DNA sequence: GATACTAC
DNA sequence: GATACTAC
């Protein structure tokens, strides 16, 4: 037979060391993780003269609080608490007059008719840029802006009546003091639809009001204070270690695939350290695959950016990749770490694509958090029936994963397979428990879009507000 | 002095109840002699570990006397209005739990309180309810708040096997490994041309037959010298280190496979799938497993008119699946993933095909899938080489709770 | 010796309880965490109060 | 449902002999609902041990 | 009375006698639940 | 097991301790140096140990050599590495002489 | 300051010597009576 | 749970390799001596190894 | 002079 | 319309 296991769905640290499972229910009750030393958080708006308003309604209506549409599944729909004295933040976000900017109609319009699709985009978010970089040098300086956009520009930057708008604008808004956040005009007004590009005689829909505000306000919060709202809870006595992403991107202007890394570690107090690197690491062809020197390169910059915090060498490394383990990028981190004296190490190659599968006799699939032991191989369910949502959110089945270890790596199968399942739920971007990719692999992932429009000899920043 | 059998009959009513509680855990506990309406208090335990919630239970009991209303499924029941009050009230939900000795059955239902008076006459099934193993979910969900802000309760029950969509495969004692005759593609039009019988149980990798049947007739010597035949042990190839012999392997078992068919099970490009063929234009049923459960009609292929007039043919839908050839540790497998398939006139490939995919995939959820991969392991497991296995099956340790959720998945 | 003490303990409870009068009621061997569930009588007429 | 003093005033009686005999190094034990207007059991104990005189 | 309501919990009970006593006295509340210097 | 231990800050980095005395010999009058080492467990418990040999004769001064000043790092930073799989980033020294 | 209350042998508070340099009088107390070749132990539950 | 030492991989792959018999025997044992002498000096000691 | 079984 | 437990 085989042998499985059903780990326990692991705890997250929110607050006054106060620990539970959900990050709503944890930060409604006993806040984030690393307190805002001030009071106030500022927000700049920029975008039409009919955006802003609806901006500004918005957050005076979130302000007092929403209600859930869940009366079957209340787990599921849980009501926002507001943005005072209840607050699941313990702060306020005030917009400060004189940090807003409107575009005229004027230039609307000269957007609207260009044929081409490249210089459209273009002036679009030089425009933007431009008013964002002049906001910047004065005595209005915001935390965090954001770029509510109005629907007729969303028929030329989306539907283009053909670059990207997002990773091209996160890209000019690298050389800021403060990050940026793009919002629709159907979030902050419930009264238009936009079309999908595509088969245009439709319109697309989104979420309830309650549960488009718990995302926002989060990623918000984290964008304008710095810090962290929650993190993984450590177990007792264990060897430190430091977790490492590896993923690949393609450049969008051919065929070549580059790489990028994610380094994150825990703090000697109370807090998560996740960043990247101020540095590209070229094509080198067309292969999904990196090489040796790089790879050594990436090892020893990790290495020095723990011992600059620690003034100590971590005891365990932790590497997760979207690809095989190949015999020639497996030696230059064993050099990379025997040039260091790190004893303990680990190598896991992540498959998506897998078919093998787990059937029940209900209605029902199985559980979230089941392994298998496929002789030497881990098969993951990360997503299922979860006993705390009340059902299994979604339609048809779920889809597993594959964890395959390296023949150099000194831990059990089991083990890795649970740290790997711990690893989930660290996401900022949003506040839901379903979630599939372990955090180091979608930090990966996030910085190459980013990466993708950056160019050659510009500025690289290793925030990863700048990113999220 | 004298004592009538109808207290005893109480007693050993409450005694079994009691022991039902305790059979599953739950640790239920006695009352005094001053009860009045509630007849015990039951908490929660999960694997030994207390939860501290607790549920009020009222027992009931019966020897020979029949239910008002006895049938299968009715079982109607008359509460009384001046106690009714009494669980009105009350913290705790109240159950009420009854007990017949001449079938040695147990039953249960919760009492209403919703917003408004009780119904008083109790409606209770034999389905359901039953106070068995099952629904101690459903039994348990009674005990956290309609508001539920967390409080959750683990699921109840321990234990339930499930199986895998694998298959192993039981490989023939020998192959017909042959000499040097290759030909890229024209080894199957020389075999399209001929007379005699078509099979495709070969492929041209390095001048090799690679066949599992004998290479002395029907129509299978005519590309080869038949002096020259090997067969050993099959020790040296599928179960050999290098790759290419792998992968290989793999597609001489496809194609073993795909011969192997007989009821024209097309194979498609797109999707890699055989998907059927109705000789006659009706539905074509398939096998039945008949394992003194059901009849278990298949109904496979599906015919679909326009949405006004029964004339014209709108779609015929027929199953299919997509083979893997996976392998561990000796023994190789095989992998079965289901698929649907479209036609328009019987024969026709169609060309608007992926919306109605994409909008039966919305449908049809895992229980569809389980009861498709028994049917394909039942229907091909009815000339030689097809010695295929049972799906393997696995204990898990934890059952989902789905006695809680009540229907529309 | 130290459960002959817990049993008076428990037993002095239980009258301490009666003696005004809410219906207490002790629990089984096993018993771990909550020792007992009491009732509100409210002089006469109990009410399911736990 | 309005109960009696009496059932009261018994339950205190029975309790009060219970922890009496508890106070004292005994064992005694109650019976359940069909005891024949016979009450529970008392076992001689001595300094943490038990005789089996009942 | 052991706080049932608040976010993380509080040890450290602070018993104090008269107005804790489990007596006929409290009843109703207990259903109510239902620089200086120196020199060298 | 111990019963107490010094409870930690929040911030600190990680810290070994090591202590050196003195002592005249059984009955004539030479001097040998003693030494002690103490650290931190990597989950709850505490670490304090002496050393498994002697440290010979130098003469009747209350002063250690450079010979036998490295050895006793030597097994204080030894110690530490079997345990945290690490070396410590600070080393505490304390002495009477 | 902070190291004078982790002395195992006493329950006292108002300790004055920190406690590395007390567990090492304490070892050489007992040292100095040990013949030349013979067994040491680092168990400091042989010199308290 | 702390009664529990672990040798790492790079410790059994440096003694896979030395061609002397008893030296690589030698090493062994004062691996497996040196970590049993580390639990017994410290406050997890068993009963049994 | 009130509370618990069950059958009518 | 059947048999048991407390006391007044
Ligand atoms: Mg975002
Ligand atoms: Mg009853
Ligand atoms: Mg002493």
């Amino acid at each position: 037979t085989f042998e499985t296991r059903i780990f326990d769905e692991p705890e997250l640290e929110f607050g006054d060391h106060h620990h539970h499972q959900d990050p709503r229910l944890g930060l409604s009750e006993a806040g984030p993780l690393q307190t805002f030393l001030g009071d106030v958080i500022k927000i700049g708006v920029v975008g039409n003269s009919k955006t802003i308003e609806d901006t500004r309604k918005f957050i005076e209506t979130v302000s007092s609080g929403v209600e859930g549409k869940g009366e079957k599944h209340p787990n599921m729909h849980p009501p926002f608490p507001g943005l005072g004295n209840q607050s699941p933040y313990r702060c306020r976000f005030e917009i400060e007059d004189g940090a807003t900017a409107a575009l005229t109609k004027s230039k609307l319009d000269k957007i609207g008719k260009e044929p081409d699709h490249y210089r459209a985009v273009e002036m679009a978010v030089d425009e933007i840029i431009g008013e964002l970089q002049a906001m910047d040098d004065g005595g209005s300086r915001p935390d965090v802006a954001i770029i509510a956009l109005p629907v007729k520009l969303l028929e030329r930057v989306w539907n283009a009546k053909a670059p990207n708008f997002r990773g091209m604008l996160k890209a000019k808004a690298m050389g800021l003091s403060f990050p940026i956040q793009i919002v629709w005009e159907d979030v902050i007004d419930d009264k238009v639809t936009i079309p999908q590009k595509v088969k245009e005689s439709s319109s697309r829909k989104i979420q309830d009001i309650a549960g488009r505000t718990w995302n926002l306000m989060t990623s918000l919060y984290y964008k304008g204070s710095g810090r962290i709202p929650w993190r993984r809870m450590p177990l007792e006595g264990e060897f430190s270690a430091c977790y490492v992403g590896i993923s690949f991107y393609r450049e969008a202007d051919g065929q070549q695939l580059f790489t990028s890394a994610a380094q994150m570690f825990d703090e000697r107090g109370r807090g998560f350290v996740l960043k990247g690197r101020r540095a590209r690491t070229e094509s080198r062809g067309r292969h999904p695959y990196m090489a040796r020197e790089d790879a050594k390169k990436i090892i020893e910059d990790v290495l020095a950016a723990y011992k600059l915090h620690h003034k100590t060498l971590p005891a365990r490394v932790f590497i997760l990749k979207t690809s095989r383990f190949k015999d020639e990028e497996a030696d230059g981190i064993i050099a990379a770490l025997d040039e260091a004296g790190t004893e303990l190490r680990d190598l896991v190659w992540v498959q998506e694509s897998y078919t093998a599968r787990i059937l029940r006799d209900g209605n029902y699939p199985v559980l979230r958090g089941t392994f298998v032991d496929l002789h030497g191989k881990g098969l993951l369910y990360t997503s299922g029936s979860m006993p705390y949502y009340g059902t299994y959110p979604g339609k048809y089945d779920p889809n597993p994963l594959l964890l395959c270890p390296h023949h150099t790596s000194e831990s059990t199968v089991a083990q890795l397979a649970e740290e790997i399942f711990s690893l989930t739920k660290v996401n900022w971007n949003s506040t839901q428990m379903n979630q599939r990719l372990p955090i180091p692999i979608r930090a990966a992932r996030k910085v190459g879009e980013v990466l993708k429009y950056v160019g050659e000899g510009e500025v690289i920043s290793a925030d990863y507000r700048k990113y999220i | 002095k004298k004592i009538t059998a109808n207290q005893i009959i109480g007693e050993i009513g409450e005694n079994e109840v009691r022991g039902r509680f305790l059979t599953l855990g739950w640790q239920f506990d006695g009352r005094s002699r001053l009860e009045a309406g509630i007849d015990g208090i039951a908490e929660v335990m999960n694997e030994g570990q207390p939860m501290a919630r607790m549920i009020a239970v009222q027992i009931k009991s019966t020897k020979e006397g029949k239910y008002t209303s006895e049938s299968d499924t009715s079982f109607t029941y008359l509460l009384r209005t001046q106690d009714l009050a009494y669980w009105r009230g009350s913290n705790l939900p109240v159950i009420v739990v009854f007990y017949r000795q001449s079938d040695h059955s147990f039953y249960w239902k919760e009492v209403s309180r919703d917003a408004g008076p009780g119904e008083r006459r109790l409606n209770i099934d034999k389905v359901a309810d039953l106070f068995n193993a099952s629904t101690v979910n459903k039994l348990a969900a009674l005990t956290v708040p309609k508001t539920g802000l967390g409080y959750y309760v683990p699921p109840l029950g321990g234990g339930e096997d499930a199986l895998i969509n694998m298959l192993p495969l039981t490989l023939p004692n020998e192959m017909y490994i042959a000499s040097t005759t290759y030909e890229p593609r024209k080894a199957i039009a020389v075999i399209l041309n001929g007379d005699g019988p078509k099979r495709f149980d070969w492929v041209i990798n390095g001048g090799t037959f690679w066949s599992f049947h004998d290479p002395r007739t029907s129509a299978c010597s005519e590309i080869v010298d038949i002096d020259q035949v090997e067969a050993i042990n099959t020790k040296e190839l599928a179960l050999h280190d290098d790759i290419d012999e792998q992968n290989r392997f793999s597609h001489l078992l496809r194609q073993t496979l795909r011969y192997q068919t007989d009821s024209d099970l097309g194979w498609d490009k797109d999707h890699k799938a055989l998907y059927f063929r109705a000789i006659e234009r009706e539905v074509s049923r398939n096998f039945a497993y008949t394992s003194s459960k059901k009849k278990t009609d298949a109904n496979v292929v599906s015919v679909f008119k326009n949405s006004k007039d029964e004339t014209r043919v709108s779609f015929v839908r027929h199953h299919a699946f997509s083979p893997r050839f996976e392998l561990m540790a000796d023994q190789w497998y095989l992998i079965i993933t289901p698929t649907y398939y479209y036609t328009t006139n019987g024969y026709a490939p169609h060309q608007f095909a992926a919306p109605l995919l994409a909008g039966k995939k919305r449908l049809d959820k895992s229980a569809a899938l389980r009861g498709q991969v028994i049917m394909w392991h039942r229907f091909l497991t009815q000339e030689a080489y097809l010695m295929f296995g049972e799906p393997p099956s696995i204990h898990l340790d934890v059952r989902v709770p789905e006695d809680g959720w009540v229907k529309e998945k």
